[PDB]
């Protein structure tokens, strides 16, 4: 989400009123999409150096999934 | 009934292992288990699984136990 297609995509997908998952490497920007996009909670947040957004994304997902995957 | 066929990902460290188990009463040694079927992975002592899919089998009637129906 940090970066260039990927703020867009949020944006995008949030004009169409949409559950947003993003993964970010910095602790800083948490902060920057944070700020940017007030629509997005903590659990919208998992990482991207690692595997660990997989389990992320399956918890408050209730084991169902997402429905596009950028 | 479900025999295994493919894990997606299985994770073993006997270290950790030795460390995660312990001693009941009994005397015996055990450990605790945990599966998480919204994330799909059960762990234990040191021992992690992940997407451990398992599936369907034919039960195969053995007619050395057909029943006297009288």
């Amino acid at each position: 989400g940090s970066g260039g297609v990927g703020q867009a995509a949020i944006a995008i997908a949030l004009s169409r009123g949409c559950r947003v998952f993003t993964t970010v490497g910095s602790a800083e920007k948490r902060a920057y999409l944070q700020a940017r996009f007030p629509q997005l909670d903590e659990t919208c947040f998992a990482n991207s150096r690692d595997t660990s957004f997989e389990q992320h994304v399956l918890r408050h997902t209730a084991g169902k999934g997402v429905d596009l995957v950028l | 009934l479900y025999l295994p066929t493919r894990f997606t990902s299985i994770r073993i460290d006997p270290v950790t292992h030795r460390q995660k188990l312990y001693t009941l009463q009994d005397t015996t040694q055990a450990a605790d288990v945990v599966v998480d079927r919204n994330l799909n992975t059960v762990v234990a002592g040191g021992a992690l699984f992940l997407g451990a899919h398992s599936s369907v089998a034919p039960r195969r009637p053995q007619e050395h136990l057909k029943p006297i129906l009288e």
